[PDB]
């Protein structure tokens, strides 16, 4: 896997915020979540809330029956990453108590000035086999790719900030494993 | 355990005035101070919150400082529109409640001394009441002299100069001497 | 805007009772802890009671511990204060205020006046103040008295609280009205 | 082990501090302690004080009989992590002179601007065996999980700051060991 | 759903005046406020954009502040050339449209057929000059 | 630098129709969302309609839903407003305004007057300009007076033109 | 190991006045200077601490500068309410005690 | 607030003796080093003596070495100065002052007058 279009983040001239008098624009930087999973079924999510009284907007699937406990841990908030444009990043994480049949990897770097650091190469393979040499097994002859790549924020001329995302490439080798149902 | 602020403060237009609020570890030490501004006949309104922060609508002029268990409010570029009571408040962890200060009446100077006019009326018809109406004093409050005495708290008149009234009861010579900045203005009446 | 509106305040005798109402519009009332703070005539502010968003935590100043009860109805967007065993000291304007995280106590209502007096409602007695002239309105209760002359626009004074608990006010340059005593007397000077 | 609910730290809109005019809120960041232990008995604590004259509040278990020596090292201040909501983080550390039967790992990053960096993955196993191939042994048929994950501070609109914490997942493999006496 | 700004405001030359604009989560909460300046019988022109920013041509004197669902415009060093209407504008996500305020006529209080009166007023409504016939 | 110019405004009778035109020079018109905003005499501003660069998204104020239609011709550098079923309330100056990302609504045109009245197009008499209708008249000039007759009168002291009545007498 | 400050200083209302305090390595070099303000018939009160810092209640007008063994106090926007004695103090490592200056009577 | 109140000052003859009292209210007196400073009429300030929180370290100005003794009672929230062999020069207002780390000498009492004359 790698992030596609990293160089696009060098566009420091498109109505940005001059870092100083006659400065180039402030480049995309700051709070970032890079995450990607390979699964024989949907990624399984646990809900965790920064603020349990946050009202998640109509049209997103969010933790229901939020209690103050939702802010630290509340096992009611289970869900399947089964729909796009659906599950907000900020209230769902891979559920570590499940996902036997998925391999997930992610990193949160927080901070308004965190520099993006995106490596690209076609030479880096990651193995999906577990301690017992078994990879994810594709139930229903389906493979489930999940990903988030919030790269940082774009700072507009006014100072107003927009999250900026990038596509993720996947290439998965698969083989056939005999199974008793 | 109680918040201590000066009962009064004053300044000349354009000056910086400073009102202090002193508490202890149970309140201001571990809890934030809001300041509320209160004009005559109106509710309190938020002026400063979280020790040092302005809500939208409060000029740059208004500012705060915190040093441990004491906070101050700073009104810079003082104006006449700033005349009012300033209330200091903060949660107290020991009393499990909000504690306030006494209030600080901020007077703005520039209003010159005016004539406390006196209009002492006799009785009319029974029992016998006497009336001593006093008005237009732009330095503010006054005194009274003549057992049966009943004097009013001074009231701003609509021309922002300040009026009061005083009454004396008698059973069926008598004057009403009123002082104002060390200077007496007695009017008299008789049978 | 955010608007809080108090109501229910009025005149009661010591040992009396009274229920105050705050009407919240402008915000999710059901989301915020709400406060009663009172202001005795001439004196400073004094917190009365707090109630959490879900009425899990009520707190009272001790001046009213045991006598007052705070409540809310989140379906009716309303905060209430039940005032029992009222005393003379409890006389004040009763403000309704909102607590928000970080902002602390922020928005306040217009306030509603609670007057607790043993005094009963005498009507006034009007004397001519002859000469430069005016009228005298003596020994009346309670407070609201208006004076008029048929458009002679010339200064009415605010009343004096005698130790009797009974008010007196005079007017100089008449038609006096005092609704609580059905008094609408026109006097000649 | 991993931290549960890392993405919740991207909630930069909940009455935060605008980093600048029309800025998003300043994200959770700053001084962090991520720590976790697996033990056959309570984690054993040594007290160390930043300021020995600090009065630790009624309801917490703190170093008793503090002397100026408490500020650098004072062997009086021993204790067992045997109670929750009890032992403040800032005056207790694992006692390195005695946790034979525990495996502890922690990191302090200090600084108001330290960016959070939280990795998540269901692929990373940590072995608990010592130099001699023996893991912690569970006295009383009890396993002791200890953890701290102070992620940073939340900066409120006023600038006022609150520590923000997150739950920690544990999954411990155990086996049976023959023992004399 | 409505932006609320004072119908009128005034000040003495050299003073700082503040015009407020109050909205709700559907508009000012989630969307930026531009301020437009309008002199009688001309078009509106951009004064402030994105709550707090000046286009080239607008003096340092003009500034803004945003606090959640309310914004203010701050005219410091007030001059007579500042006499006009100030309009507040922001997108509303619920109405899927632009909402404006009422407008704020700023009067400046300075030293003084009909053609050049400084007082301000004298059957034509005085302009910036009045006219009469009958 | 950037100029917008409105046109097509005039007098029309209730139930009537009218097409307004905005002419954009100074920028890639075809790149920007464009707006109509109107201003009733003596009142403040009121947004009418928005249209996206490619005319994928048109929005209307409730005030004119179902009666007005916004359109653009990116080849002719022009924004249009089709006003059907006109009412007396619709009387206003109709401004044309650009929206740019992050800038928001920035540049405005000069505006064009739309007067919706049963009143007929009275020519002036000439300088004095006596009993004319409606308002826009060309020449230190004085502002007009609205006589109770419903006719305007305007003067000038140091070539009179009134487009709505084809009057061009010197 | 004495602190030397001008016995008197003066200014026109609205001016900036500067009172200097000069010591040695044994005091001001290695230890902080507090300034105390004293009106006739009252106690001294803390005006500046740690060379350059104001306690809450002291206007922005009052300021300090430190350059090695010497410090100055700066009263800007001079007012009549500022008429009083200004005392300079600092610990001396060799004398193991507090040293003060002479005092400075500021006349307006 | 923090309040320090001095007392015990008065009129005494040369060679005389006198014990001064500071009453501390508003703070944990037992947590801070405390000072005596004096002011001879019309002259500047002059530090007299320091004492640590636990009375581990007492220091004196040279002018009173051997004659004065500082002490505190942390249970009674009180600082004391024992003045023996009083001289004419010892005439001054005797201020009581707190020293806090970083803040340095911060709070002063109202002072108490000691006049030594015949």
């Amino acid at each position: 896997t790698e992030v596609i279009g990293v160089t696009s983040l060098m566009n420091v001239h498109s109505n940005g915020q001059a870092t100083h008098d006659n400065g180039a624009g402030k480049p995309v930087q700051g709070t970032s979540f890079h995450f990607f999973s390979v699964g024989g079924e949907a990624l399984e999510l646990q809900g965790v809330l920064f603020n349990y009284r946050t009202k998640y907007p109509d049209g997103t699937i969010f933790p229901k029956n939020a209690t103050v406990q939702s802010q630290v841990m509340n096992t009611e908030h289970k869900a399947y990453l089964d729909k796009n444009k659906a599950y907000p990043v900020e209230c769902w994480v891979p559920d570590p108590t499940r996902n036997e049949n998925t391999r997930y990897f992610g990193t949160l770097t927080g901070g308004e000035n965190v520099p993006p650091v995106l490596h690209i190469t076609n030479t880096a393979t990651t193995v999906l086999l577990d301690e017992f040499g078994v990879g994810p097994l594709c139930k229903g002859d389906n493979l489930y790719l999940s990903a988030v790549d919030v790269c940082g924020m774009f700072t507009n001329r006014s100072g107003s900030q927009q999250w900026r995302g990038l596509s993720r490439y996947f290439k998965v080798q698969l083989r056939k494993r005999r199974v008793k149902n | 355990s109680v918040l201590t602020q000066p009962p009064s403060a004053s300044g000349t237009p354009g000056q910086r005035v400073t009102i202090s609020c002193s508490g202890g570890s149970s309140n201001i030490g571990s809890n934030p101070v809001n300041w509320f501004q209160q004009f005559p006949g109106t509710a309190p309104k938020l002026l400063i919150y979280a020790n040092t922060q302005r809500p939208s609508g409060v000029p740059d002029r208004f500012s705060g400082s915190k040093s441990g268990t004491s906070v101050s409010l700073a009104i810079s570029g003082l104006q006449s529109e700033d005349e009012g009571d300033y209330h200091c408040a903060a949660w107290d962890d020991s009393l499990k409640g909000w504690v306030f200060g006494g209030g600080t009446k901020l007077t703005v100077l520039g209003a010159p001394k005016a004539n406390p006019t006196v209009t002492l009326f006799p009785p009319s018809s029974n029992k016998a009441t006497l009336v001593c109406l006093i008005s237009d004093f732009y330095p503010g409050a006054v005194t009274v002299a003549w057992a049966g005495v009943e004097t009013t708290k001074p009231s701003k008149q609509s021309n922002n100069k300040t009026a009061a009234s005083s009454y004396l009861s008698l059973t069926p010579s008598y004057s009403c001497q009123v002082t104002h900045e060390g200077t007496t203005v007695e009017k008299t009446v008789a049978p | 805007e955010v608007q809080l509106v108090e109501s229910g305040g009025g005149l009661v005798k010591p040992g009396g009772s009274l229920r105050l109402s705050c009407a919240a519009s402008g915000f999710t009332f059901s989301s915020y802890t709400m406060n009663w703070v009172r202001q005795a005539p001439g004196k400073g502010l004094q917190w009365v009671s707090s109630i959490s968003s879900s009425s899990t935590y009520m707190y009272y100043g001790d001046s009213v511990k045991g006598r007052f009860t705070i409540s809310r109805d989140n379906a009716r967007n309303s905060l209430y204060l039940q005032m029992n065993s009222l005393r003379v000291e409890d006389t004040a304007v009763y403000y309704c205020a909102r607590y928000a995280h970080d902002w602390n106590v922020d928005y306040w209502g217009q306030g509603t006046l609670v007057t607790v007096s043993s005094a009963s409602t005498k009507g006034p007695s009007v004397f001519p103040l002859a000469p430069a002239l005016g009228c005298l309105v003596k020994d009346y209760f309670p407070e609201p008295v208006t004076v008029s002359w048929n458009s002679g626009a010339v200064h009415t004074f605010p009343a004096v609280l005698q130790s009797s608990g009974l008010y007196s006010l005079s007017s100089v340059v008449c038609n006096v009205n005092h609704k609580p005593s059905n008094t609408k007397v026109d006097k000649k000077v």
